[PDB]
């Protein structure tokens, strides 16, 4: 089942660079939101939204 | 019109062309120069030159015969061409001096003289026959460490340690009766042939040749024997092609005939229907090139073999013909397909029909050994004209787009860029 | 039978190209057009007009681009 | 035609840097010519105001536009110099013409 | 012949960065020149995009540098890339010179 | 830029029809002697641009005497344009010796290259 | 030593010389490098031309 | 004031660049696998 | 940069004297074995810089067998340093076969060039 994968993805270069660009789209967006979610959960209570909810409650 | 009958042992194959003169009876074995190990190599060429020696040829010439032999990479042949009214003489000579006792052929005077002449002509072939030796090095590096890699003539280092024990062991292990096919071309009828093979009892052995452990697998490789003494630069690159009795065989020969063969000094080969000759004719990038398609029993090659006096622009010739190879997959036309169809029909007709009845004997023996019965010239022509452009595009996407190549060079080939550029110029980014 | 001539005729060309070139090239050239539009799709994701017009109308990747800041916490 | 196209590229870059140099002196013709040229450069339908407030660096011709225009007025002549080198290469690989149209390879002068 | 060897600019780019025959046994110390070229292009690019905001008076030099550091978008990135790529430029240059005077490439043909 | 077969076709059709001939060739003769390439001592087929492949083969197929006379006329035109004079009245190319000498070679060379271009774009009936 | 007998490569080779499997593996690796470098090149280009937009004091006094 | 955004973009950039460094080491060893493992054989030529 | 007749006269004065030979030749042997050019399969006469004219004439005057073996040893050194390995223990150049095969040719070439530059600045009786 590797011949079908090679035929539909890496045979012609146009679908190769199109796959690379669409993967760049979805990778950049989910990588950005995942790394900012981790960076804002590693600091809990130190961010401004947490301080604002703390002084609002 | 090409009739085949299986007897008690042997398979008889014949074709009766009643207008030809010299009828030619011989036996074609199915054990060539790829059915041995690399240490007893050249025993097939040594057997051929033992059969063609002075003793045997004087015995055959006193009666009115003329011996022939041809060693290839899976079949080897022993042909006794003769006059048409004299073929029972051919048959009982081939019985009495090759199939039964060979003690007159295999004593240490005739064998010593034959081995010395074979050593001299093999080293003369190695020094002074340059395109055939790089086709041979292409075969030796394409299928390496695997029994199709062997030299046909044999190497010098594995030919000076051969005695009569090697030849007797090879004649016991490969000159069998479930391995042999007797052939008749020229103007012998079929039934007098088998009548004379069944009157006098002719059977070599009974057993079966040893089957090989390793099948022929392509390994994408590279080799260069750069000798800058030589005035030219003989390189040849080739991919894995389709073997014999494969469905994509005639499309491989047609895709070879698409690009054809060329000769830069004849004014009638400079005007062909190739698109490559508008790229390689303004700086004279080569002297000749020929696109072969060899198909052995297990696998085969597909590529071109050139010669270049302009040793600085070697990489441009390689790059231009490889872009022309990628044109097979992406944008091959239909007028190239029909031109190659007619030219392939012409080439196969020039190969199958010719004046010499020993080449027809070799081809008939090979394609009755491997297939079982000979397909005619009509069915081959029908299978040729049943080829559409999309079959060529499918085969070229199967076996030519970004596949591993093997290169073999000699001469002044520093201008040949090294391997990864040539490998990754087999696939372009769609222009 | 016997063919006395060649019953064949020229194609449609402009010297450098022809119709047989563009007929065999056109699926890969429309794929190259799609790949080029995808390339500048990913190259202009930070452009806010294409961001709020097109790059949130994507079904499930949509709410990852916007981040919900209350309006009483920005300087402008 | 390589020489002619590279010359047209130098012509475009020269018009550009002369415009930027005229708009970095900041007189009355300078500022108003800059804002009229970019205000007609905001005629592109989808991205016009976006690219013109990216080019202004603000909301009209002001201090960031003048600093930007001085930096570009340096920078474009040192692209023009490399384009002049390319102009000279594209000339030198074919030789100059002569005011007759006939070939010059017969009688030449160092 | 090929178009990358026929066209005059592409023949230069070909003969310098495509099929320039490099010796077969060079190690990772010979890549410092490519690193120096990349870092020089980095210095020039970040310098232009900082000089679009830097004003060079005596009352505005340090204030304009800390205006780049605080108010322009991603200006901290540009100033730290310039001020640290200069140090990395000189360290890769010291490695280039020390390779050149260790491996004997000051010698008779260069 | 324009093929000489097309120029020859339009010129033959203008020439061998008697209504257009007596209207078109006098203004053509006046345009030629107003152009002034004969005052420098030149035939017309030196003026053609020699940087096409068609013109290069049509020059390499030229005979050995007309090639040397052509090179001399080009060099003499170069020199008398250098000194910003004209050739004297004895050394002007007369109208009867403004014979097209390069034009058969140009026509047959462009016919050969044209036939190659439409032989390799041919299609069999499918 | 003969010139047709190749030296051993059986340590640097693989057991299954499949065309599609090895080619797909190599092209997936070069495509992953191209994907990461494409996202990086996009982000650094939009960094460099996001520097040239309106500075925060101009957006404040808008 | 650039502390939070600087360390966040640093995390992004060094993750992307270290993954690119590992993938580029792999593609260098792939492109040089044909050169690290070539073998030279020299038999002495016959004198003339 | 230092001519080989100078190195030759200094080395022959060191070797032919008794008190310096057995006190400077062991440290020279240990220096050559510590330099490690033999582990790559190289004699010393491959290590010499070639971009002199003297070394160019001395390499064109080499016999046609030693030139082929020298080219093979240089290419094997290039490859076995490309792999960042060393040659195996059976293919190291032993100390018995580090003979100078190039030094007579370089000595005769530099003697010829020294005689040429000595003859070009000759002074007859004044
Ligand atoms: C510094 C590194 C320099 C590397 C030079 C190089 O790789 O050339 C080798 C190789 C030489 O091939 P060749 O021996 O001339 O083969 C010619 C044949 O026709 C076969 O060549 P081909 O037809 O395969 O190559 C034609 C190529 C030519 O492409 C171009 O010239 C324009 C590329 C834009 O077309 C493309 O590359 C299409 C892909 C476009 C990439 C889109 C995604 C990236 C956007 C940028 O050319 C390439 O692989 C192209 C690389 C990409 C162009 C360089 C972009 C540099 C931008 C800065
Ligand atoms: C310093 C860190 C690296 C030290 C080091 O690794 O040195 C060892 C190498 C040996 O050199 P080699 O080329 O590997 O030779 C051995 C090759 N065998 C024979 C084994 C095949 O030597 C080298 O790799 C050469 C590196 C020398 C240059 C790099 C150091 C630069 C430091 C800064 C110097 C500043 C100089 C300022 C000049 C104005
Ligand atoms: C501008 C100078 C500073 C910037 C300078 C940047 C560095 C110098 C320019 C590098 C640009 C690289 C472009 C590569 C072009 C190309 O041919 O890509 C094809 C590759 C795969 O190609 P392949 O490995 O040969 O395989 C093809 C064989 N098949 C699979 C068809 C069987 O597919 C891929 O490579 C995947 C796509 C990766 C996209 C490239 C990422 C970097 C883009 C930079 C673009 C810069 C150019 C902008 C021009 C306005
Ligand atoms: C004298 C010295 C002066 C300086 C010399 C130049 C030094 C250059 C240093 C910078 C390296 C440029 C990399 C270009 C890669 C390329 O262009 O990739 C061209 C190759 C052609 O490969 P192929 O088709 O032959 O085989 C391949 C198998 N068919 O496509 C590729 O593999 C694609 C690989 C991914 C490309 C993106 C990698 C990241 C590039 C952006 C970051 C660059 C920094
Ligand atoms: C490898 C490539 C080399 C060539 C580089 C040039 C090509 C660039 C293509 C476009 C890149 C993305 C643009 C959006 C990013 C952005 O503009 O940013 C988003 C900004 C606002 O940002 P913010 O303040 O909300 O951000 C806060 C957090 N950073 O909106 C704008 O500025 C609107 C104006 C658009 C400016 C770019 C328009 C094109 C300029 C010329 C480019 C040359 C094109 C040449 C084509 C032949
Ligand atoms: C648009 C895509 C068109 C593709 C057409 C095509 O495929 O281009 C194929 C041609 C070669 O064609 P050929 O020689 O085979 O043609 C033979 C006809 N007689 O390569 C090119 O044009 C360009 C070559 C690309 C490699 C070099 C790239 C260098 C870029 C500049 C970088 C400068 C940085 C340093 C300064
Ligand atoms: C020659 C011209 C280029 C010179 C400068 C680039 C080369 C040196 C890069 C050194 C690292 C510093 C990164 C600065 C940009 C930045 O801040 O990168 C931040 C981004 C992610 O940030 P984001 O998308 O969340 O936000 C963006 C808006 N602030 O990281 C990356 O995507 C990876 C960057 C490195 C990959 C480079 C690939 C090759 C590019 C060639 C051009
Ligand atoms: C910065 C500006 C320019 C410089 C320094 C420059 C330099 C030169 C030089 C030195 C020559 C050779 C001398 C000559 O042949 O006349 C030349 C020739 C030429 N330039 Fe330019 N040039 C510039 C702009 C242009 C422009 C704008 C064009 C037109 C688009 C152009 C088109 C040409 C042409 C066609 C020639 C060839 C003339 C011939 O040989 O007949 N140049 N240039
Ligand atoms: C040879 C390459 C270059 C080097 C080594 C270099 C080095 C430096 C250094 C060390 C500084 C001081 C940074 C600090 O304050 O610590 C600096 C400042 C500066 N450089 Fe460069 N520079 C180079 C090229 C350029 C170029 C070409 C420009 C203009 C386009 C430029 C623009 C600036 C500016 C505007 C500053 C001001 C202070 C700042 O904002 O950093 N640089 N340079």
């Amino acid at each position: 089942s590797f011949s079908s994968l090679y035929k539909t993805f890496f045979k012609r270069n146009a679908v190769f660079v199109g796959t690379i660009f669409a993967g760049a789209f979805v990778f950049q967006t989910v990588f950005d939101t995942a790394i900012t979610s981790w960076y804002e959960n590693h600091n809990k209570g130190k961010l401004w939204k947490d301080v604002k909810a703390r002084i609002a409650a | 019109a090409e009739v085949t009958q299986l007897s008690n042992g042997i398979v008889v194959a014949t074709e009766h062309n009643p207008s030809a003169h010299t009828a030619s009876v011989g036996v074609v074995f199915g054990s060539g120069a790829a059915n041995e190990n690399p240490y007893n190599n050249g025993v097939s060429n040594l057997w051929k030159n033992i059969f063609l020696s002075k003793e045997n040829s004087a015995v055959a010439a006193k009666e009115g015969l003329a011996l022939s032999s041809n060693i290839s990479r899976d079949f080897q042949s022993y042909i006794v061409s003769s006059l048409p009214g004299s073929t029972d003489k051919s048959l009982d000579f081939l019985n009495q001096s090759f199939i039964q006792q060979k003690a007159n052929l295999l004593s240490s005077s005739n064998f010593e003289a034959t081995k010395k002449s074979v050593l001299k002509q093999v080293q003369d072939f190695e020094e002074n026959d340059h395109p055939n030796r790089v086709l041979e090095h292409l075969h030796s590096t394409a299928f390496q460490n695997t029994p199709l890699s062997l030299p046909t003539r044999g190497t010098l280092e594995s030919l000076e340690n051969l005695v009569v024990a090697d030849l007797e062991s090879f004649a016991n292990n490969h000159f069998l009766n479930s391995n042999a096919v007797v052939v008749g071309t020229g103007n012998i009828k079929h039934e007098d042939l088998v009548n004379s093979i069944e009157s006098k009892n002719l059977s070599l052995q009974t057993g079966t040749k040893p089957v090989l452990k390793k099948k022929a697998a392509f390994l994408g490789s590279e080799v260069r024997l750069r000798d800058d003494t030589l005035p030219k630069a003989w390189i040849s690159l080739a991919v894995e092609g389709e073997p014999v009795n494969s469905p994509n065989y005639f499309v491989a020969k047609l895709a070879a005939q698409i690009f054809g063969s060329y000769n830069a000094f004849e004014p009638a080969s400079r005007l062909q229907g190739i698109k490559l000759l508008d790229n390689i004719q303004e700086y004279q990038l080569c002297d000749n090139f020929n696109h072969f398609s060899l198909s052995y029993k297990d696998s085969g090659l597909w590529g071109f073999s050139t010669a270049t006096r302009n040793v600085t622009m070697i990489d441009d010739l390689i790059h231009f013909t490889l872009k022309q190879w990628n044109r097979l997959t992406i944008s091959v036309t239909d007028t190239e397909v029909e031109r190659a169809k007619s030219l392939l029909k012409l080439q196969l007709g020039q190969l199958y029909e010719s004046g010499n009845p020993v080449n027809d004997a070799n081809l008939l023996g090979a394609e009755v050994l491997i297939k079982g019965s000979k397909l005619s010239l009509g069915e081959a022509f029908k299978k040729i004209d049943a080829i559409t452009v999309k079959d060529v595009k499918a085969w070229a996407g199967k076996r030519l787009w970004d596949q591993d190549i093997a290169i073999a060079g000699t001469g002044q080939i520093e201008g040949l860029l090294d391997y990864m550029r040539i490998r990754s110029d087999m696939s372009m980014m769609r222009w | 039978a016997y063919t006395s001539h060649l019953s064949s005729k020229t194609g449609l060309h402009f010297g450098r190209l022809s119709l047989r070139s563009l007929t065999a090239y056109a699926p890969n050239l429309m794929l190259w057009g799609g790949a080029s539009m995808l390339g500048l799709f990913v190259f202009t994701e930070g452009w806010p007009k294409f961001q709020d017009t097109l790059y949130k109308k994507i079904p499930l990747l949509g709410p990852t681009l916007e981040d919900h800041t209350p309006p009483e916490d920005k300087p402008n | 035609v390589t020489l002619w196209n590279v010359g047209v590229i130098i012509f475009i870059l020269t018009i550009a840097t002369a415009f930027l140099g005229y708009c970095c002196v900041y007189g009355q013709m300078s500022h108003w010519g800059a804002t009229v040229i970019t205000n007609l450069f905001s005629a592109i339908p989808f991205v016009g105001n976006d690219i013109v407030s990216w080019l202004w660096g603000g909301f009209s011709v002001s201090n960031p536009t003048i600093q930007r225009f001085f930096a570009l007025h340096y920078l474009v002549p040192f692209i023009i110099a490399a384009m002049v080198i390319m102009h000279l290469m594209a000339l030198h690989i074919h030789g100059s013409s002569n005011p007759l149209g006939i070939t010059g390879n017969l009688d030449r002068i160092p | 012949m090929a178009f990358r060897k026929s066209n005059v600019y592409l023949s230069l780019v070909n003969s310098y960065i495509i099929d320039s025959p490099q010796p077969s046994s060079i190690n990772y110390w010979w890549n410092m020149g490519s690193l120096l070229g990349l870092c020089l292009v980095i210095q020039i690019v970040t310098g232009i995009f900082m000089a679009m905001h830097y004003s060079s008076n005596i009352e505005l030099a340090f204030s304009s540098v800390e205006h780049i550091m605080r108010d322009v978008h991603n200006g901290y990135i540009l100033r730290y890339l310039h001020a640290n790529g200069a140090s990395f430029f000189f360290m890769v240059m010291f490695m280039h010179m020390a390779k050149g005077l260790y491996y004997g490439s000051y010698r008779s043909p260069r | 830029p324009q093929s000489f077969t097309s120029i020859a076709r339009i010129g033959d059709y203008i020439l061998k029809s008697p209504v257009l001939s007596k209207l078109c060739v006098p203004v053509a003769n006046q345009f030629i002697n107003l152009a002034g390439y004969k005052k420098l001592g030149l035939k017309f087929d030196d003026l053609i641009a020699e940087e096409n492949p068609i013109m290069q083969t049509a020059l390499r197929r030229l005979p050995e005497d007309e090639s040397y006379a052509r090179a001399y006329r080009i060099i003499r035109a170069h020199q008398t344009e250098l000194t910003h004079h004209l050739l004297p009245r004895n050394e002007w190319i007369k109208a009867q010796e403004d014979v097209p000498y390069l034009l058969p070679y140009i026509l047959e060379a462009e016919a050969a290259a044209k036939e190659k271009d439409e032989l390799d774009n041919i299609e069999v009936s499918k | 030593k003969s010139t047709y007998r190749t030296p051993n490569f059986d340590d640097v080779l693989k057991e299954n010389n499949d065309a599609d499997k090895g080619r797909s593996y190599a092209y997936f690796m070069v495509g992953a490098m191209g994907l990461l470098s494409s996202a990086g090149a996009k982000s650094t280009v939009e960094t460099f031309i996001s520097s040239m937009t309106a500075t925060a004091d101009v957006l404040a006094m808008a | 004031p650039e502390h939070d955004e600087r360390k966040r973009l640093g995390l992004k950039t060094v993750i992307i660049l270290s993954s690119l460094y590992l993938l580029s080491i792999w593609v260098k060893k792939f492109k040089w696998a044909g050169i690290k493992t070539r073998k030279f054989v020299f038999n002495p030529p016959k004198p003339r």
